[PDB]
RNA sequence: GUCUGGCUCAUAACCAGA
RNA sequence: AUGUUGCCAGCACGUUAUGGUGGGGACUCGUGAGAGACUGCCGGGGUCAACUCGGAGGAAGGUGGGGAUGACGUCAAGUCAUCAUGCCCCUUAUGUCCAGGGCUUCACACAUGCUACAAUGGCCGGUACAAAGGGCUGCGAUGCCGUGAGGUGGAGCGAAUCCUUUCAAAGCCGGUCUCAGUUCGGAUCGGGGUCUGCAACUCGACCCCGUGAAGUCGGAGUCGCUAGUAAUCGCAGAUCAGCAACGCUGCGG
């Protein structure tokens, strides 16, 4: 994982997006493209449309998944079996 | 017998036909077959009169048997490969029925490489 | 004084021989603090044994390069050369024993395509 | 005060020629030398694959060998110095003056 | 070996026993080039045998060798396009080699919790003629005798 | 290889010298000491705003003429294919075949 | 000696006997033996009762072992499963979760080989 | 892959390096500017037979020596060709770049010029047997030449099948290290493709 | 007959043991 | 021949820290030149011929050992993806820029390797010997802080000088384990971290604690190796910000 001195990494785009999102206490779906951004306690209620490679899958954040990345919740490869 | 076919490009149905034709050769082999591989390839150049190339490899109890053929389509290549493999397996048999005519016979009539050398006394016969 | 050298597969030994007792000084350590292996000691003292001049030469030696076995071999060649310099007329006894011959056996160069100097990669026919 | 004269060249005969010519000129100017002290040869080895495609088992080896000579003088009279910066040498050999 | 026999390696006499055969033994028990450990094992086994019997270890080791040394051994021979088991006389060097190899292996499959004790026990039982190497010599001689019909070629 | 990709490699190099020289290095100096106040400084965020091409981590040592991206040698800046051909022609001073 | 419900081995050195506790390996046993003060080379049949008590209360004090550790690990795995993260369905279908190659290897997660 | 390049086989024994300089930090850019110089000289001059191009460097000044069979073609009477090459070599960031134009004593005894002539004849209309025979005879007419082998391969005569043909005269000991074999390769531009011509010339041996 | 070891390309046959 | 950054035998200064230091060519060593193996000699076989066997001398004896060197051609062998190139095809795209993903997907099959299945061993402590190679916006020491990856800091080094520790591991000595799926084996998994990088989710390496799978020497069949070789042990380099390196190329025990 990322070293502690650098702190968590979040892209500026969705950062400013969620800051303007929570300033008026209304949480609409946010369409995003940085799967590498960590979950911050400022996302607890916001619903992210994180990219997959083809489309965007809704991700509704909770307290449990804080500290992970938006990428773990958009599974890329699809496998159904042989 | 189980055969794995490693084709390339476009050869629809070639894998199944090659599998079914080659798997019928297990009974012809006089020893258990440990592995059997087939590869199908096609020549990109349209100028080739026989573009499709088929190769086979069988591990007949440690003895390697292989053949390679050319045809105008997958079916003809597979059939010719089967014929060549059958001929090779016939020539490989090595069981007793296949080597009974080559074992040296008689006592003095005929000579072969492995024929028993004649015993000679110390003194000249005279 | 007299000084000779012994070399055995990357081990270099400088020897300084004086006519004192049988004290063995190898870089300030004795024959027991050094070379704690009886076979190595016998290999060291063999020239003295065949010349029967045991315990009449104080030996000072400089050791560098190689391992204990190479150092011992180079040291033995060094005492052989020192003895041939001290008393020339014993050359038959040392030479027929082979102690006057430098051993030209070195680590063979590793070759590309092979895992070791001669070891070849495993090859599968099937 | 003495200064170090350091030679590095890829060609043996070239660096030996430069060393002898340099000791000649400094002796002409009347300076004490030590002689062309030899130094260990530097070997850089590279291994490459012959063919453009595949065929890894066939390799080719190359080296670049650098020869080093050490020149040290004494009594640095200005005439020897002025001679030293007025020397023409083959481009292959370089000189390090310290 | 197509162009003729190859020269033999003249290995040296042992320092602390002065016999060729103990050096041959240490080279037989040698693994991965760890010669020091091999000599330690062999010397420990010889000292254990000396302690148990109370006499020289070299003499009892030689007795074990003569007890396990074979004389008639069987090799497959193809004469006139047919193979049979033909009993063949064994040269002294090969008999010594086979005896030492049998001793070392059959000691490796003993159950004395350590290689030194296994080897000492195996040499002692071969000296008294009860070891598994002695048995193996019995079976190889039995097989050589049972195929005596093919000794004519 | 491809002319566009040969060119784009150079464009990265001129971008690197323009930006990574001081902009993408002072931010790293800020982040190194835990004593330095990085969190409010947003030296991480400021250095994210910089173009990716500023980073040398995006560079690729290609053959200086051929454009070959693999089998590169840093001493010559040349592909293994080209080094073999020019050494054989006696073009690289002090290079020859080996034996030992 | 019954230690936290664990039947200790009959005759073993102390730290390696303590390794048999589900929450203790070799480093944990060594440091707890050093800190509490018992000898580390003495056999398991030489424990007195008060030694068992001091090991017991020390371990329940500054360590978590046996059933609680197992259930905490199980709960962590289940929580990771239920949030739908990558490791979640990786655990669900019995495949390696740390990016190991699955083309040939990973028989440990796949179990014994099956022929189809 | 049958035969290694003869120049590289004897690089440290008989033949000499075509570039003479020393660099430790600036080896890479020296090589870059050297290959740029070589390619620029290759494309710029093709009428006069360019047999060899030497590069020497010493700090700021760069000395380039080239050998041609027709020096007058590559040199300007008022320096126009010299002006052009000087200016476009300054453009190569060579700082002070200085040239010695030279001329080869025996054009027919130089392998590169022979290959260039054979390929030029092959390009327009000439049958390859004529070219090989003429080159071989002209080379052996020279005094120092002890043996020449000429070989070119490809779609000879505009045929659909590639072929390899070669003639030899005298002695060509490629395996002998002390023997100096002058090696020349140059590609013939034809309407049906590319024909590559190789020439080996053997002129005695040099013993150092 | 049944289990090995030897043997044979493998089963066979033959040899040595339980 | 040659003495520095390399040796130190005889001399002096050394203080524990040692060629460390003034000094010296003596011995190594480094790198230049040269000598030396040529059936040269002897004896015997030989067509008195090639050639062959043995012996002396010698460091080396019979192309000393190992490399580089690969004839005419074969297999329309491989490579239009190092490069070049005939012809055909695309050209508001099969060119070109960007973000994300993929090349890492897994019911299986094949191939090359590494680690094991242990006592010729595991673990702990002490302790001895190498060669080769690399290093400038790189190697990076002493010191201090961590348990450990590491962090701070920067001595000295374009380097026979400094750093890679003064360089190793197997080895030797001592202690313990006592034949068990174990103090073997380390996979898998849980938690916690370090470093590089704009960024370790897909998809890096390493460190700590815990977890402790298969595996009891492997069927038919099959591979490598003739001497400093096989076996075994460690070290280095290229690529490289980092690494999937157990791979490859070398080096020594």
């Amino acid at each position: 994982p990322r070293s502690l001195k650098k702190g968590p990494f979040v892209d500026d785009h969705l950062l400013k997006k969620v800051d303007v999102q929570n300033e008026k206490n209304t949480k609409q779906v946010i369409k995003t493209w940085s799967r590498r951004s960590t979950i911050i306690p400022d996302f607890i209620g916001h619903t992210f449309a994180v990219h997959d490679g083809r489309k965007h899958v809704p991700v509704f954040v909770t307290e449990a998944m804080v500290g992970h990345k938006l990428g773990e919740f958009a599974p890329t490869r699809t496998f159904k079996g042989h | 017998m189980d055969v794995d076919v490693s084709t390339d490009g476009e050869l629809p149905g070639a894998a199944e036909y090659a599998r079914e034709k080659i798997g019928r050769l297990s009974r012809r082999a006089h020893r258990p077959v440990l592995h059997a591989r087939v590869r199908l390839t096609r020549h990109g150049d349209p100028a080739v009169e026989r573009p499709v190339i088929a190769q086979a490899n069988l591990d007949v109890n440690g003895r390697q048997v292989r053949a390679q053929v050319e045809g105008v389509n997958a079916r003809e290549a597979v059939d010719r490969l089967e014929a060549r493999l059958r001929s090779r397996l016939e020539r490989i048999a090595e069981h007793w029925e296949a080597r009974r005519g080559g074992v040296p016979a008689e006592a003095g009539r005929e000579w072969r490489h492995e024929s028993e050398p004649a015993r000679r006394p110390g003194y000249f016969p005279r | 004084p007299i000084q000779t050298v012994g070399r055995r597969k990357e081990a270099v030994v400088r020897v300084r021989l004086v006519p004192g007792t049988g004290q063995f000084n190898l870089d300030g350590r004795t024959l027991e603090n050094y070379f704690p292996n009886k076979v190595h000691q016998q290999l060291i003292k063999a020239p003295l044994v065949t010349v029967d001049r045991v315990d009449q030469f104080d030996i000072y030696a400089h050791l560098d390069g190689g391992g204990p076995s190479g150092q011992a071999g180079a040291l033995r060649l060094a005492i052989a050369r020192a003895l041939i310099l001290v008393q020339p007329e014993d050359r038959p006894a040392l030479k027929k024993a082979g102690f006057l011959t430098r051993d030209p056996r070195a680590i063979e160069r590793k070759k590309y395509g092979l895992k070791k100097a001669r070891k070849a990669p495993q090859y599968s026919k099937r | 005060q003495k200064i170090r004269i350091r030679l590095k060249a890829y060609d043996h005969e070239a660096i030996d020629a430069s060393a002898r010519k340099i000791v000649e000129t400094v002796t002409r100017t009347g300076a004490s030398v030590v002689g062309p002290v030899p130094l260990p040869t530097e070997k850089n080895v590279y291994c490459v694959i012959r063919s453009p495609h595949k065929y890894k088992d066939s390799r080719e080896h190359f080296e670049m060998r650098t020869h080093k000579r050490l020149i040290d003088i004494l009594d640095p009279t200005p005439k020897t110095v002025d001679a030293l910066m007025r020397i023409d040498l083959p481009a292959s050999v370089d000189v390090n003056i310290q | 070996p197509r162009k003729g026999p190859a020269p033999k390696r003249p290995l040296v006499n042992d320092p602390v026993y002065g016999s060729q055969l103990v050096t041959q033994l240490v080279n037989k028990v040698l693994l991965e080039g760890k010669k020091s450990l091999a000599e330690r094992i062999v010397y420990g086994a010889l000292e254990q045998a000396r302690e148990k019997t109370g006499t020289d270890p070299v003499v009892t080791l030689k007795r074990a060798l003569d007890n396990v040394k074979p004389a008639l051994e069987v090799r497959s021979r193809r004469v006139g396009g047919a193979t049979y088991q033909v009993p063949v006389e064994v040269r002294p060097d090969r008999s010594t080699t086979l005896a030492l190899r049998w001793l070392v292996n059959f000691s490796r499959q003993r159950r004395e919790k350590t290689m030194v004790e296994r080897l000492a026990n195996e040499i002692l039982d071969a000296s008294n003629g009860l070891g598994a190497s002695v048995k193996r010599r019995e079976d190889t001689h039995k097989m050589a005798e049972a195929n005596r019909a093919f000794a004519h070629y | 290889a491809k002319k566009s990709k040969i060119v784009k490699n150079e464009q990265r190099r001129e971008l690197v010298q323009r930006y990574a020289e001081r902009r993408a290095e002072l931010k790293r100096t800020i982040r190194d000491p835990a004593s330095s106040p990085e969190r409010r400084a947003a030296a991480v965020s400021a250095l994210q705003r910089l173009p990716r091409d500023s980073s040398p981590v995006r560079l690729r040592n290609r053959d200086v003429v051929d454009g070959r991206p693999r089998g590169h040698l840093r001493k010559f800046g040349l592909s293994r294919v080209r080094v073999r051909e020019m050494a054989h022609r006696g073009e690289l001073p002090g290079v020859r075949k080996a034996s030992w | 000696a019954r230690l936290v419900g664990v039947d200790l081995p009959r005759d073993k050195r102390m730290e390696i006997a303590l390794t048999y506790i589900y929450g203790i390996g070799r480093t944990r046993s060594n440091e707890i033996l050093a800190a509490t003060g018992i000898d580390k080379n003495m056999r398991t049949k030489d424990l007195t009762d008060d030694q068992v008590t001091v090991l017991r209360d020390y371990i329940e004090g500054n360590l978590k072992v046996e059933g609680d550790l197992r259930r905490e690990v199980q709960a962590d795995i289940r929580r990771k499963i239920e949030i739908g993260c990558y490791q979640g369905l990786r655990h669900r279908r019995g495949l390696p979760v740390r990016g190991q190659r699955t083309k040939t290897n990973a028989r440990t997660r796949k179990g014994p080989k099956r022929t189809i | 892959g049958q035969k290694i390049n003869p120049h590289g086989f004897r690089l440290g024994i008989t033949t000499e390096w075509k570039s003479r300089w020393y660099a430790d930090k600036q080896y890479k850019d020296y090589v870059k500017e050297d290959v740029a110089i070589r390619k620029l000289l290759a494309t710029g001059l093709e009428r006069a037979g360019i047999a060899d191009v030497e590069i020497e460097r010493t700090r700021d000044r760069v000395r380039v020596d080239i050998h041609t069979a027709r020096p007058g073609i590559v040199i300007g009477r008022r320096g126009t060709e010299a002006d052009r090459i000087r200016a476009d070599l300054e453009k190569l960031t060579g700082k002070q770049v200085q040239l010695n134009i030279l001329e080869v004593k025996n054009p027919e005894s130089q392998a590169q010029l022979v290959a260039q002539g054979v390929a030029e004849q092959l390009s327009n209309r000439v049958a390859f047997r004529r070219a090989m025979r003429k080159a071989i005879q002209s080379a052996m007419r020279q005094p120092n030449v002890k043996g020449i082998r000429v070989q070119c391969s490809g779609r000879l005569g505009g045929a659909e099948m590639s072929r390899s043909e070669f003639y030899r005269e005298g002695r060509v000991p490629l395996h002998t290290l002390r023997a100096d074999i002058d090696y020349g390769l140059y590609e013939a531009k034809t309407t049906f493709g590319r024909i590559g011509v190789k020439v080996w010339i053997y002129k005695g041996d040099i013993v150092g």
